[PDB]
């Protein structure tokens, strides 16, 4: 049975080459971004709701401008997944955040699938136009509902909504899971489909390991014998893992330059 | 056919 330090054997060496990494909330937490069990919300995921959306916007618009940028930064698990990807390691990074935290601490986009979208852009509900998120920010801004220069429609950020499909820079796992040789998970336990059984995806010679507060989910239910979990907070889980991989020094020097520290 |  692999333990923390083997993963990060293989990776000094480079056995693991071909890294794809899972995460979710518990990842922006430590940014001071809270979870997910007074917005003007019947129930919670009304503000993720089309219906509950054209009968009112506000609400969402409301998360919108708190989660703009300015009012979170990246912290030091998104640093270690710059670093992945820095050394040459990092295949992809599926992300259920919509803080744009990944992109933020300098991830390129072709590396990042942002699995529930972005607000980085925004499409017509109505008419379907795209336009970029910045030419809606003003208006988010000043607490205006945006609309279509030409339409009329409601102008929504390209969050994905219940219901909705996913964008289509998921179809990537199709290729991205089978070519995985470490599967990393951090900050979620995956209980959603389809993100649960992605977990399943990766061949079962590929060690899966979970950087998380509890050992839940599909590793939980369907244990295979290269598993590792790494429990407890998860910043303290990623700073043992980074120490074992001899890349201290490496992380102080990334988060000094990116965010001043 | 994946939808949120
Ligand atoms: O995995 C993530 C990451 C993230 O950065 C934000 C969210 C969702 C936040 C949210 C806020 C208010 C209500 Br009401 C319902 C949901 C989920
Ligand atoms: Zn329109």
């Amino acid at each position: 049975k692999l333990s923390l330090q083997d993963v990060a054997e293989l990776i000094r060496a480079r056995a693991c080459q071909r890294v794809v990494v899972m995460v979710g909330a518990g990842i922006s937490t430590p940014s001071g971004i809270p979870d997910f069990r007074q917005y003007d919300l019947p129930y919670p995921e009304a503000i993720f709701e089309l219906p509950f959306f054209f009968h009112n916007p506000k609400p969402f618009f409301t998360l919108a401008k708190e989660l703009y940028p300015g009012n979170y930064k990246p912290n030091v698990t998104h640093y270690f997944l710059r670093l992945l990807h820095d050394k040459g390691l990092l295949l992809r990074l599926y992300t259920q955040n919509i803080d744009g935290l990944e992109r933020v601490s300098g991830i390129p986009a072709s590396k990042l699938v942002e699995a529930h979208g972005t607000f980085a852009s925004a499409t017509c509900t109505v008419c379907q136009r795209p336009f970029p998120g910045e030419d809606i920010r003003a208006d988010v801004m000043a607490d205006r509902v945006p609309r279509c220069p030409v339409c009329t429609g409601v102008v929504k950020p390209d969050i994905v909504f219940f219901g909705e499909p996913l964008p289509q820079r998921f179809l990537l796992h199709v290729v991205d899971f089978p070519m995985a040789d470490l599967l990393l998970i951090l900050g979620t336990s995956l209980e959603v489909e389809p993100f649960a059984s992605l977990t399943e995806a990766v061949r079962s010679s590929v060690p899966r390991l979970l950087i998380n507060r509890d050992l839940v989910g599909p590793l939980a239910w369907h244990p295979r014998s290269r598993d590792v979990a790494q429990l407890g907070d998860v910043v303290h889980g990623v700073e043992s893992l980074v120490e074992l991989l001899g890349w201290t020094e490496e992380m102080r020097d990334l988060v000094q330059r990116e965010t001043g520290k | 056919r994946h939808k949120k």
